[PDB]
């Protein structure tokens, strides 16, 4: 069975401006020691239409991994607005934290993200070209989706 | 005048199934576009699982897909939870 | 601009239709033919075949 | 009533799809049942996400976009 399970993800500094970093406090249990690296990544879904609009904001390595319960802080810069299809910029999208071992993704933690104007005028009459300096990002942290995949450890 | 013999028409999943599924999931209202979308999604899911299942069946050198082959394929699909362990 | 799921009238979606609600025999293995399970040598072979396919794919 | 997808159309769909991968296949009835149970579970889960998704977009009407997001959140690609 799985050698690593996620205990918690704390979503910090949320809601926040669109342009502010994502900040996650990741806590996990390792039941059997891993000599090789866990690779963690944060992926922004730029568009529901296609995976081609995914942005990998950042990637971090953790290893070797002792048995026990552990925590680290994973921060990543906000996505590049220019690469987001304009119709999908405002409103709901998804951000993902994934973990990979020996090149196989064994866990995917997703959150819904609402990008909203707080300015009533903008809310009412949003510009054709979104103003990202006016968008607030609200990560829906009370509703994580944790998907596990069986992988071959060793 | 002129009586017609009927032909079996079961093809794919009709709309009420999709409404039933959506209601199970707490959905109160759907666009008409939901219908085709749901079919598409189901078709992909089934296409993947079945593929893997048949492969298991091919490795057993039998022409019959068993329950276990399916169980294994579903294990390959990934399991989604609504919160964190611990 | 959608369709209301509730649903005065929604009862129509829940009718029992035994003709449609039962599996038929066609395409099914009944009751005796090779059901023999995968073992290991065949199993892990399959999982490797599929993992490598999902590499190539 | 606990009806979701009707059994017979589901069986016919499975056989139609299986036709492409290998021919003259047979299924245990239990195999079709397991497939159906997982299919219904998967679709119902997608719909739950879809409802949440629409709830935070201030919509009462769920859209194909919602379903697509629910799939991405589970790692279909």
């Amino acid at each position: 069975m799985a050698k690593v399970s996620v205990l918690n993800v704390a979503v910090l500094e949320n809601p926040s401006p669109f342009h502010s970093p994502f900040r996650f406090e990741i806590s996990f249990e390792c039941s059997e020691a891993l000599a090789d690296d866990l690779e963690w990544k944060i992926i922004y879904v730029g568009s529901a239409e296609s995976e081609e609009f995914d942005q990998i904001l950042d990637s971090v390595l953790v290893g070797p991994v002792p048995a026990g319960r552990h925590m680290f802080v994973f921060q990543a810069d906000a996505p590049n607005p220019s690469l987001i299809p304009e119709t999908d910029a405002v409103g709901v999208t998804v951000v993902l934290i994934t973990c990979t071992y020996h090149g196989q993704e064994f866990i995917r933690v997703g959150y819904y993200v609402n990008n909203e104007y707080l300015n009533p005028e903008l809310r009412e009459n949003p510009p054709m070209k979104p103003d990202f300096s006016q968008l607030q990002r609200n990560i829906l942290a009370s509703n994580p989706r944790v998907t596990r995949f069986h992988i071959n450890w060793d | 005048r002129h009586r017609k013999v009927l032909r079996d028409n079961i093809q794919g999943i009709t709309k009420p199934a999709i409404r039933r599924l959506a209601r199970r999931g707490g959905v109160k209202r759907i666009s008409g576009l939901i219908y085709e979308e749901t079919r598409g999604v189901l078709k992909v899911f089934l296409e993947n699982v079945i593929r893997d299942a048949v492969t298991y069946t091919e490795h057993a050198k039998r022409k019959t897909v068993t329950a276990m082959d399916v169980v294994y394929a579903l294990k390959r699909q990934g399991r989604t939870l609504y919160g964190f362990g611990g | 601009d959608g369709e209301e799921l509730i649903g005065d009238g929604m009862e129509r979606d829940y009718r029992a239709i035994p003709e449609l609600d039962a599996y038929e025999a066609e395409g099914l293995a009944l009751d005796d033919e090779d059901v023999e399970e995968l073992t290991a040598s065949q199993r892990e072979a399959a999982e490797r075949a599929m993992r490598q396919r999902d590499r190539e794919a | 009533t606990e009806l979701l997808i009707r059994k017979l159309p589901f069986q016919r769909l499975v056989r139609e799809i299986a036709q492409d991968f290998k021919t003259d296949l047979r299924f245990q009835s239990a195999a079709i049942g397991a497939l159906q149970e997982a299919s219904e579970a998967y679709l119902v889960g997608l719909f739950e996400d879809t409802n949440l998704c629409a709830i935070h977009a201030k919509r009462v009407t769920i859209m194909p976009k919602d379903i697509q997001l629910a799939r991405r959140i589970r790692g279909e690609r």
